């Protein structure tokens, strides 16, 4: 049993998104599909499911007139459609199908969730998508150096050094959502004061929305 | 429980 | 409404130890519908109990589940560096499904007090308008610290933001980045900027700053 859900998205305020999730082994429409959210930092919300054999829907009251669960079996596909959107709604949305007992996946069904996607980010905002400034945290036994990636949109970035070669006492952080609306993050590196004359320490910086790329020098 | 449907759905078929 | 109460949030916890996680439910929970999942940072969850004490086959049985009614426990016999994890309950025993809120399971280490270090807006940044000042509190324990930033010793709000590292795989430590931000014109209004930090590692708070 795999289920595979669609790609992130960005969403205004007050728009509706759909979530797909294609399941494939198992039986589709005799086993209970359910969507749990999780808003970032904080815990999972089971938000509602369905079985599609007998069309059945089943809401947490918090989202009854909100939430629409829908499932395709000739595609095995279930559907999340959430309205109204609010910041408050941004959170990676999982769709999950109950298990089933023993070996195989043509058990008697356990009701909890074996079997989980992996997880699609909604982001509810009115930002635009920009690509980072990058700026260098200059060095002043030990330094402390690194790389201030600020007002990007949307989420991800990623941040390596020197290409991947260090990773040692490496740090990237989470990022923060600024009150514009953007994000900003930090990625930084212990090493030897004594280091810092003959070695570089460069990070690369990845924002795939805005195509933005930087590998930037870091130095004292 | 709509949790147990599956369960009888199961078990009729 | 079934609330679903993990107590205590965290547990700090060394490897090899036994652990023992607390569900206790507001109401009776029907038939003991009580599943246990377990959540990597960026991962899914995963389940590992069902029914109160039912363990699916590729699930290490040194995770049992326990209890009935009102009151369920899992208990791992002895953690391995992998358990280290978040661990949530959930009861599907009535059409209304509820998640507790879940418990960190981290590992306990010596207290470990932060080295501290403040950056200055780069040269570039400030070209463009803006002047960012960061503040690194780097691989301390446990998590809990605080960070206030003075600019010529007025204390700062609202224009700061912070963020926290997972432990770390292998010191089982944490760092903090701070970020204040101003406009280039409010930035050169002022002389000293400095991040004060407060931990329990520290018998009082330390101090970086500079001058511009
Ligand atoms: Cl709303
Ligand atoms: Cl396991």
């Amino acid at each position: 049993v795999q289920l595979v859900q669609s790609g992130a998205e960005v969403k205004r305020p007050g728009s509706s998104v759909t979530v797909s999730c294609k399941a494939s082994g198992g039986s589709f429409s005799t086993y209970a599909l359910s969507w749990v959210r999780q808003a970032p930092g904080r815990g999972l919300e089971w938000m509602g499911g369905v079985i599609p054999l007998l069309t059945i829907t089943n809401y947490a009251p918090r989202f009854q007139g909100r939430i629409t669960i829908t499932a395709d079996r000739s595609t095995s596909t279930a559907y999340l459609e959430l309205n109204s959107l609010r910041p408050e709604d941004t959170a990676v949305y999982y769709c999950a199908r109950e298990g089933t007992t023993g070996d195989g996946d043509l058990g008697k069904p356990i009701g909890a969730f074996a079997h989980w996607g992996q997880g699609t980010l909604v982001t509810v905002s009115s930002a635009s998508t920009k690509g980072p400034s990058v700026f260098p945290l200059a060095p002043s036994g030990t330094a402390a150096l690194g790389c201030l990636v600020k007002d990007y949109f949307p989420e991800p970035v990623t941040v390596s050094w020197n290409s991947g070669a260090l990773t040692s006492g490496v740090h990237t952080f989470p990022a923060v959502l600024q009150s514009s609306g953007l994000y900003s993050l930090s990625s930084v590196v212990t090493v030897p004061s004594s280091s810092l004359g003959t070695q570089t320490y460069i990070c690369n910086v990845n924002h795939k929305p805005s195509n933005t790329k930087v590998d930037k020098k870091v130095e004292p | 429980n709509w949790f147990d449907i599956t369960n009888w759905l199961w078990y009729i078929k | 409404e079934i609330v679903l109460t993990q107590s205590p949030g965290t547990q700090s916890l060394s490897p090899g130890e036994r652990a023992t996680l607390s569900c206790r439910a507001s109401q009776s929970v029907g038939n003991n519908k009580l599943a246990w999942y377990q959540q990597r940072p960026g991962q899914a969850p995963r389940l590992l109990i069902y029914g109160a004490s039912s363990r699916p086959s590729g699930v290490a049985d040194r995770f049992s589940g326990s209890g009935s009614g009102t009151d369920f426990t899992l208990t791992i016999s002895r953690l391995e560096p992998e358990d280290f994890a978040v661990y949530y309950c959930q009861q599907y025993g009535q059409s209304l499904s509820t998640f507790g809120q879940g418990t960190k399971v981290e590992v306990k280490r010596t207290v470990a007090a932060p080295s501290v270090f403040i950056f200055p807006p780069s040269d570039e940044q400030l070209k463009s308008g803006t002047a960012s000042v960061v503040c690194l509190l780097n691989n301390f324990y446990p998590r809990e610290a605080k960070v206030q930033w003075k600019v010529d010793n007025a204390l700062q709000s609202g224009n700061s933001q912070e963020s926290v590292t997972e432990q770390d795989s292998k010191d089982s430590t944490y760092s903090l980045s701070s970020t204040l931000t101003l406009s280039k014109a409010d930035y050169e209004k002022h002389k000293v900027y400095a991040c004060e930090v407060t931990h329990q590692g520290l018998s009082s708070p330390v101090t970086k700053s500079f001058n511009r």
